[PDB]
């Protein structure tokens, strides 16, 4: 589909998964926080490969698809929003309504047959925990949580965090986070000196390959995601050694932290807990085209007053944001920049040399080629082409 | 209500034939077999004259970008066309093809 | 073919055109004004996705390709005119004449069984109103009155232009130009205020379809185009309304231009009268390579002597070059680089939602696609291909 | 199959040659001179569009594929040389020996199966006159001696030189080198006049085919090329002319040089003596990946012991290499650029229009498509494919 | 413990594959090619793949990972990108029944 | 004027045979089956040696770049061939081959 046939004939047990360079399609995706967009302020984004507007109308936001049906140019080129329902092009003046997309003017023609038969491409837009999520599909969306972490939603759980774009395809993100043994790249991250953090090399798996991970396909809310549990019977390696001789050793901090990973469809990982035992940690890993991907990082800690909230805000803008999001996860962004020429020409799916840890990687990809609600092709980008019955 | 179109027999099967309205917007009739069927003549996705496209059995392919319609449902049958065909009414009575003024 | 085959069997409309994504071969084509080129002071240029050599050789001008026959390299690299007649190239020492492009020496070896053997490709090149036009084909040219709108070649016409090079397709830039509803992109232009034009945001169309345009098969001189009809029995629409209400209007000046507008073969647009009521306005989108093309502006006014031609250029440097030439047509430079993302994967030329008033540029896909004189391909370019 | 089959199919004469895009696999290739690789101070580089890593053990020089068997990362990315034997991959710490590549420990999961049953790609290294070949090939490697040119390895030869990368395809560069009529670029050298050489501008051929080159494949060490002999029956040519009229002349200089040139696979050539008549000059065109090349340029003088070698380099840091170096190849370098475009799309390897000198370099293309050791592929780069 | 009972000869049809698991010991593959019986590593050299989860094309065993093969008969690889040779096991018939060697066969006093 | 190549048996069908003549470009002599022909040796389009190149009915393939020319017409069959071949008619008497020594 999107990939060289002979590789996706050869990657039997996750041929869907390979093929989603793009991303998957009928899944929630958080772009920006809602503090970013303000009331009657559109603002563009590729999502999926698609270039979008949002603008919040009377404290809610509308999703319009930013290509106009005429001569497919984007409106925002020179946004025209002649009243406060609608956005006119700026070429030949087609108008769109914001909350269905409806083509109900044309100021270079009024008498146009055109007028009220077309209809622009809009998405769902909601804002959750001041995030704003994308439904990037078709049809009615399924609810939010469905494409969530665990507790992400807690009516308690305060999000705080920072999103930017990043040059590697979203699933090199994914492997990445999910990923037990990558721990390796962030033995010395600031994060474990200055907070005092217990973290291991690496972990020497134990048990049977189920035992590995905790496969979800039963969450009463429709999540599908992998718990990683290689700790549970892996001996954690805090001494790297080479030829029998410790040439590094790994973190003896009091805190304990990432007692459970999961990575959950349609790509966002959930540490728990993370970067202190009191907080929760959950990254987004969105496809913005086949080369990059929006990084969301959300923090989260409960909250019962917004004495609490203040504080935790100002303890996010002192020390998480720069120790954690930054000073911890950056190492994970020049990572996955690594990945991207051995995956490039897809041939990475095939020459990897995969290792013990890997297993819960394998899993994602199994769990995600089966559970995924759709395959974005560039087709879904241009325009989806078909000839019915043929 | 109706309109005269033209002697069933002044029509091949497998062939389209315009009828311009007076004051109105053309349609087209299409003879597939021995059955008549009638649309707009302009195709939804843009302003061709699907009367001077090909039909390939009870479907017709627009000119201008290859988008198709079942003449008889009107119903979208190839990319890029989305939007349903309107559809006319069509009577056929002592040797002689009617088309509904309005559509159904 | 220079587009997949699947893309151009659903435009049967207009499949040649979509394919001439490079631009049509054998016709005339502006690449810059006489005053730019200086005796014995080669120019090189890309027309057409090829690369030329424009010299001035007593006072006349002649076109060789910029490419080496021997290794292919650009001969302009390093310019060796060692006779007023030819040029060397600086790598082997290839010798070859303007007038005919003959190998005529060679000198690292004037044995060479090449020499007289081989000739490097020429192009005729003509003169006339300022502008150097090189006529990008083969064989004997046709009157470079075949690829010139009306009116330009007119002896008292006086005509002063701008030349630049723009990124996108020249395609598009022929489109936006005859596009009866672009008009909706200028409704700000400081033009339309500063010379109190008349100026409505659009058409109601009227009549039918055949009436919307008028096309021209054949002139005297073998000429084809469009003339844009809208306005004959269309409505001006000078109040824009989303809902019922007012939102914008048209500009209510007093002058009256662009009475009729028409687009020729190769793709050059004529505008009269434009911008003011004595004036004549043309301008050619001429194929650089498949993403680039020159937008030469043209502007003309009738002079009976010399004192008229100076006013006329007084007035053109000091207010119509900047309030028309530029500060009108820029806005038409970035509408035509907006569509260049949908169209260059070739797909808008499937996807694209037209409405009415696109009755004008469909007459011009079509007449393009049945008189263009040939459909340019990268064959031509690095070489025609053939085997037996 | 690295070239359109039906280009490959029309050059039957010399297809692999055509299709060596990237260079020919098991052959030694200098890559960057001994003082530029210190102990224990890893290098990365690519070769043949590999990318590689070198390291200096206890003196030695050994080299793995930069790309961990892992997840296909650069090691290079954050090199960690744990123990001096050995580099740990910055991602999960698989860690390799230099020696034999093999995965000697995980340090992110010490009881992993694969510790000890997966081995890097290691390729041989080998120091001489102050240069650091690379077999970049597969199994036992051939004696150096046979990929370098006559003399290079001589006892007293010292030699010194200059390195960098040049943006054109290794052919291009090998091709210029051995190109009898390129001579005439290097006219306006300031070599030339600086230190008086007899520089004809090219050569009118004398004799048959078969007298214009030497095909040596009956060398001992097992070496393969071609001498360019045509000066043995060959006219020089000393004066330029265009319709019979001298418009330019050669170097009438004392100093004799280039009696005698050669290429040799993979892609060596030599010039002698040159730029004196005491000297001996060898350059080579490394393919770093299908647009880049390494210009590696030696100069070779004879010394018997620590005095001379001491002047030598003296006169080459003053002389040598600001006057011949680059003095006198910095032309070839441009030359190489511009017939990039022309061969780019592989097209220029039909359409290019050849004379009679460059009979030398048709021989070479023979003897590299006969005689070369395997052609490097994209997937010898990506990873070998074979499906039962 | 030199051989190791896997089960009955009838218990497997030609061109199948048994995974033989071992205690303190890596996993072993038994395929039937026709009527005779091989073995070899269960775990594809390549990666962590279960090679009795893959499919048997006459005597070559396709990894489901990565499409790799192996012959299951010398253990030499039969497919990219599978370049390391498996571990071959000998396995006898004794009274229909199928036993595999508990140490794989060497480069050791055999044919030259 | 005329030259006296070889006997028509010297020459087995589909071969070439190279004819050198001091002081003047070689000739080429094509043995299309039973039918002889010959033009230039040397093929326009470079330095290749026509004689050296393969033939295929009566087309004569340029053994450098694919090149090709028709031995009758000494027009190119393909590219990049552009320039024509210069054609010499022959004949053969009493099982002898000769060749106009003039291009025609
Ligand atoms: C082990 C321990 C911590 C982490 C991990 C694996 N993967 C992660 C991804 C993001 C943030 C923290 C972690
Ligand atoms: C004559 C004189 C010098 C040279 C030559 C021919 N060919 C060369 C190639 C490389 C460097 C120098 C030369
Ligand atoms: S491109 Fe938007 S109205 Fe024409
Ligand atoms: S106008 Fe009919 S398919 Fe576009
Ligand atoms: S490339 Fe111009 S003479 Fe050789
Ligand atoms: S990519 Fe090198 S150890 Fe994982
Ligand atoms: S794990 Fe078997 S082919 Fe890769
Ligand atoms: S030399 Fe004959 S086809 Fe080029
Ligand atoms: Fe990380
Ligand atoms: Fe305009
Ligand atoms: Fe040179």
């Amino acid at each position: 589909a999107n990939v060289d046939e002979a590789i996706l004939k050869r990657v039997k047990g996750w041929a869907p998964y390979v093929d989603a360079k793009l991303g998957f399609r009928n899944h929630w995706y958080p772009v920006m926080f809602s503090k970013e967009i303000n009331e009657g302020e559109p603002k563009t984004l590729k999502l999926l490969g698609e270039n979008l507007l949002v603008n919040r109308i009377d404290g809610k936001l509308y999703c319009l698809k930013d290509r106009c049906l005429h001569r497919g140019v984007q409106l925002s080129v020179k946004v025209e929003c002649k009243t406060k329902s609608t956005i006119t092009c700026w070429y030949h003046a087609w108008t769109y309504r914001w909350e269905d997309g409806v083509l109900c003017d044309i100021l270079t023609n009024p008498t146009s047959a055109q007028i009220g038969r077309q209809k622009l491409k809009t998405y769902p837009v909601q804002e959750a925990k001041g995030c704003v999520f994308i439904y990037l599909g078709d049809g009615d969306p399924p609810p939010l949580a469905r494409d969530t972490p665990p507790n992400f939603l807690d009516d308690d759980m305060e999000i705080l965090g920072k999103n930017q774009i990043i040059k590697s395809n979203w699933r090199l993100a994914v492997e990445n986070g999910f990923d037990p043994s990558h721990i390796y790249i962030h033995k010395d991250s600031i994060l474990v000196k200055d907070n005092d953090l217990a973290l291991p090399l690496g972990f020497a798996p134990g048990g049977d390959r189920k035992q590995q991970t905790r496969v979800v396909d039963d969450d009463v809310v429709g999540r599908k995601g992998v718990y990683d549990l290689i700790g549970e019977h892996g001996v954690p390696v805090f001494e790297g050694t080479i030829g029998g001789e410790v040439v590094r050793e790994g973190a003896y901090g009091e805190k304990i932290v990432a007692n459970d990973i999961s990575i959950w469809l349609p790509g966002v990982l959930k540490v728990n807990p993370f970067p202190n035992p009191d907080m929760m940690y959950f990254e987004w890993y969105v496809p913005i085209d086949e080369n990059t991907h929006y990084y969301f990082q959300t923090l989260g800690k409960p909250c019962a007053n917004d004495e609490e909230r203040k504080k935790y805000e100002q303890e996010f803008e002192s020390k998480w944001k720069p120790m954690a999001l930054e000073g911890f996860n950056n190492d994970d962004i020049w990572a996955r920049e690594a990945m991207v020429d051995f995956y490039a020409d897809d041939k990475g799916w095939v020459n990897e040399i995969l290792f013990e840890s890997d297993e819960a990687i394998v899993a994602w990809r199994k769990l995600a080629s089966e559970h995924n609600q759709g395959i974005q092709t560039q087709a879904h980008v241009s325009g989806l082409e078909h000839h019915h019955h043929h | 209500i109706w309109l005269k179109v033209c002697a069933a027999s002044d029509m091949q099967p497998g062939t389209i034939r315009r009828v311009n309205r007076v004051g109105a917007a053309p349609l087209a009739v299409y003879r597939v077999g021995d059955q008549f069927y009638a649309t707009e003549d302009t195709c939804t996705h843009g302003i061709a004259s699907l009367s001077e496209g090909t039909l390939d059995g009870d479907v017709i392919e627009c000119p201008f970008h290859g988008g198709a319609f079942n003449v008889c449902t009107g119903m979208p049958a190839s990319s890029p066309c989305t939007v349903p065909l309107g559809v006319f009414e069509v009577e056929v009575k002592e040797g002689e093809v009617y088309v509904a003024g309005e559509k159904k």
